């Protein structure tokens, strides 16, 4: 019946958690089985190539390791660097390390942020994965080492390790193998972004979950319709991505034009009318095109 | 123009 952002439970990423401390700085790291995890530059903001050498002759005495949750200092006997990433294998075996994988995400798809300080997740929000390889999350210093994920019955599925803010407000890190998004790295300095583009996809949806939420019958809803071959001809020129993003995405939005009772190229023009014709109108709780629903979630939560 | 958190 409601259609909401859906957040996978941050019990198990809590519980993993550590906080990282060299002898500056001190951010956040994930401790699964005898491995921590944890930004590299937590050792200093080095560039290039030096973090061979940096890493190499790091002292695993200055390693300040300690779970919070489990109220448990722990020792560094190994530190080895992982793309970006500082992999510390530590004496003791976390006996909350759940069945986990490390899995990349591509863009579109949605994952639970857990905002971390001092190794205690403060806060919890949902983000996607723009087509830039950037998030638009809610950072402050000290939060670097976060991890977003997603969860599918006990396995936790980690996809995200905070490292950067951009000046834009923008946010980028690597997955948990120690490989950044996009061509960003852990500098700061000046880095060029590709342009933003909107996954159809998921603006789709969004569009689909007010009709199903708010109002089926609004009055931006277009009444008239555009093929799919000359929708993607226009987002070309407007910063809309060809449709669809993903293939699977179809079965999904197919599903909610049945159950809606709107086809897809009534979505479509609508979305190519809204561009000029919104004037501030609110759509699922928001007031521009959104990329935070995804077709799968939204049908999830669907009639029928 | 970038911050390490």
């Amino acid at each position: 019946a409601g259609i909401k952002i859906l957040l996978h439970p941050s019990g198990v990423v809590e519980r993993c958690m550590v906080s990282v401390v060299y002898n500056g700085s001190a951010l956040n790291g994930i401790w699964l089985k005898n491995v921590v995890y944890c930004p590299r530059h937590v050792i200093g903001k080095f560039r290039g190539d030096q973090w061979t050498h940096m890493v190499s002759i790091a002292d695993c005495r200055d390693f300040i390791v300690k779970c919070p949750i489990q109220g448990i200092q722990l020792n560094v006997q190994s530190v080895k660097m992982v793309g970006a990433l500082l992999q510390l294998t530590v004496h003791t075996n976390n006996t909350a390390t759940p069945d986990y994988k490390f899995e990349r995400l591509q863009p579109g798809s949605s994952m639970t942020i857990a905002c971390a300080y001092d190794g205690i997740v403060r806060h919890v929000y949902h983000v996607v994965l723009q087509l830039n390889n950037l998030i638009y999350a809610s950072f402050l210093n000290g939060a670097c080492g976060s991890v977003g994920y997603t969860l599918k019955g006990k396995t936790l599925y980690l996809h995200y390790m905070h490292h950067i803010e951009f000046n834009n407000k923008t946010h980028s890190g690597t997955d948990l193998e120690g490989n950044f998004y996009g061509p960003y790295v852990d500098e700061e300095v000046i880095q060029q972004q590709t342009a933003f583009q909107y996954y159809t996809d998921n603006v789709v949806a969004q569009l689909y979950a007010h009709l199903l939420t708010v109002d089926a019958r609004p009055k931006w809803l277009a009444q008239s319709q555009i093929s799919i071959e000359d929708f993607n001809s226009w987002a070309a020129n407007n910063s809309f991505a060809n449709f669809p993003c993903e293939q699977t995405n179809m079965s999904y939005i197919m599903g909610l034009s049945q159950t809606a009772r709107v086809p897809v190229e009534r979505i479509l023009n609508t979305i190519i009318q809204l561009t000029t014709n919104r004037d501030g109108a609110c759509i699922m709780g928001s007031y521009d095109f959104e990329c935070d629903w995804t077709p799968e979630m939204v049908y999830n939560q669907a009639p029928i | 123009x970038a911050v390490l958190x």
